[PDB]
């Protein structure tokens, strides 16, 4: 069969690219002393989440290659936990980055206390703790469902629980973060468009204007990659659609589209930044 | 990127090109300057029309100077002009 083979090749390509990129990013941020700023903490935590997902993906590539799941239940639990961490922590980190950019650009005078290297680590720990509290149910109910075949899935105690899960994820994963991000940037734009000099010198103004644009482009790429998945899920929940053979290709396409985003992020930092490019060159060459 | 043309008492300076916004303009021998909000500062009379990006002022050489950005996420630059004989 061709579909399984091409989707396995794509999974392995994605895994290799993402592992290389995120390992390079983590190493560069931890090794050098010029690269220790307030935004690189959030970038580092995003990279750690993507690295965990990249360590988990080969088992899903295997399961899609041969339809059986031969690895047991203890591995199923861990792969479901990592998939939840990938879905939730990445958006929570992007939300905190956007709030940080708002504080840095619009309120530079008052917010000088909330931007200190001791206060960012507490916010990162709170991000992880809230993410784990949100993940807890899929961690509890993950298991194996027998079709001779076995599959790693979530066995809801039911259906109504599936329709509840779709809404629970659509509301805590897409809507509430995007509203906050949209408000932050709607306010940031007016301020930039009106002011002449942001911080009193041309160098600080220039750096602020570069970093804000990089962050906005990262968020736009995220939205682009994760929109069709939610459109499809909510469309299937709302109206009754009887499954057809055409309903599998669309689902596989949108899922692998979501998976591609983790690979995409370590490539932007090379074009849209200069310190990251200098460091990547100094390390690799 | 920007282009500044001077004319000719009455002196006039006009700007054209690929511009996003125009900040304070001035005439140098500092002889005149006008902030983007009419807040003039001498040290004649100087006026500014922001509909066409033009600055008017009413012996030696006199140059024109402007400040500009080419985008919203870019750096502040300033452009000079040619000379004129009074």
């Amino acid at each position: 069969l061709t579909s399984n083979a091409v989707l396995t090749f794509i999974y392995f390509v994605v895994c290799i690219i993402g592992l290389c990129g995120n390992t390079l990013v983590i190493y560069v941020i931890l090794r050098y002393a010029k690269m220790k700023t307030i935004t690189n903490i959030y970038i580092l935590n995003l990279a750690i989440a993507d690295e965990l997902f990249m360590l988990g993906l080969p088992f899903l590539a295997m399961q899609v290659a041969l339809v059986h799941w031969p690895f047991g239940k203890a591995i199923c639990r861990v792969v479901m936990t990592v998939d939840g961490i990938n879905q939730f922590t990445s958006i929570f980190c992007l939300t905190v980055m956007s709030i940080d950019r708002y504080l840095a650009v619009v309120h530079p005078i008052k917010s000088a206390k909330w931007r200190r290297p001791r206060t960012a680590k507490m916010i990162t720990m709170a991000v992880w703790g809230v993410s784990l509290l949100v993940i807890l149910p899929i961690m509890i109910y993950a298991g194996l469902r027998s079709n001779g075949r076995s599959s790693c899935t979530i066995n809801w105690p039911g259906g109504a629980w599936y329709t509840g899960f779709i809404i629970y994820t659509f509301i805590l994963g897409f809507l509430v973060p995007l509203t906050i991000i949209c408000l932050c940037y709607l306010f940031i734009i007016i301020k930039v468009k009106s002011v002449r000099l942001l911080s009193g010198s041309r160098e600080k103004d220039r750096n602020l204007r570069r970093v804000t644009r990089m962050v906005s482009i990262v968020v736009a790429v995220f939205i682009f990659c994760w929109l069709p998945f939610y459109i499809f899920n909510v469309s299937s929940v709302s109206m009754a659609i009887s499954p057809t053979p055409a309903l599998k290709g669309m689902f596989d396409f949108v899922v692998v589209l979501t998976y591609a985003n983790s690979c995409a992020n370590p490539i932007l930092y090379a074009f849209l930044s200069d310190n990251f490019k200098k460091s990547f060159q100094n390390v690799l060459c | 990127q920007v282009q500044l043309q001077e004319s000719g008492l009455r002196l006039s300076c006009a700007a054209s090109g690929t511009i996003f916004r125009l900040y304070d303009m001035g005439w140098y021998r500092l002889v005149a300057s006008i902030t983007s909000g009419g807040s003039t500062k001498y040290g004649f009379t100087i006026s500014r029309d922001n509909a066409k990006n033009t600055v008017y002022l009413q012996t030696a050489v006199y140059y024109c100077n402007a400040e500009y950005r080419t985008g919203i996420w870019e750096e502040l630059l300033d452009g000079w002009g040619q000379g004129t004989q009074v």
